[PDB]
């Protein structure tokens, strides 16, 4: 369960391929990837979080 | 097939600018001349099955000499020059082995060693040994002569 939900959205701030291994014609087959994202939720989840604390009444 | 050279007589001659002449002195124990390429491997993208080797820098090794407590020699008198760094003059080295007659049969002919080392052997109460000191040299180059090569 990501920060408080089943999911974590966002987008794609930064990514890194490095190719380690490769073949004689270097089909590249070794890959070590570096991800990293941000939090970005839609707007419906956000004001349906808000909703759920004092609602008003 | 001509017999192979034993290493127990061997004749060293050494050649200071500070002494005018050259003198030869006798060791117990010459530690071994090594020579090393010093290579590095290189890493190619798609090749994995084959390596690949790159000359780069010779190395020269040491000159380990050992022999007894004996009187002053023109070359433990030297070391105490150098060692008390009233001069940093180098000689001209060469070993020599001698077959059965005389002769020599190779010859290793070191140039510029620098003496960098004196160890002196144990005082012990109970020995029953004769006081060894070991020194030690670093020269520039070195080149192989003789028959037996």
């Amino acid at each position: 369960r990501w920060e408080n939900k089943g999911w974590f959205a966002g987008r794609a701030r930064d990514l890194s391929v490095t190719y380690t291994l490769f073949d004689r014609d270097a089909t590249p087959l070794r890959a070590t990837v570096q991800l990293s994202l941000v939090a970005d939720e839609s707007f419906v989840i956000q004001q349906s979080l808000k909703t759920q604390s004092a609602p008003d009444r | 097939m001509s017999t192979p050279a034993v290493s127990h007589r061997f004749l060293v001659n050494f050649l200071f600018n500070n002494i005018p002449n050259p003198f030869d002195i006798a060791f117990q124990r010459i530690s071994g001349l090594s020579r090393t390429l010093e290579v590095s491997q290189h890493r190619e993208g798609g090749e994995n099955v084959r390596n690949l080797w790159l000359a780069e820098q010779v190395n020269h090794g040491s000159l380990v000499l050992e022999r007894g407590v004996m009187n002053a020699s023109p070359l433990t008198l030297q070391f105490d020059r150098v060692l008390r760094r009233e001069s940093t003059q180098w000689a001209n080295v060469v070993i020599m082995l001698l077959n059965e007659l005389s002769l020599p049969v190779t010859t290793w002919t070191l140039s510029h060693a620098l003496p960098v080392r004196w160890q002196m052997g144990d005082l012990d109460a109970g020995s029953n040994q004769v006081l060894i000191n070991t020194l030690e040299l670093r020269y520039q180059d070195m080149r192989m002569l003789g028959v037996k090569l």
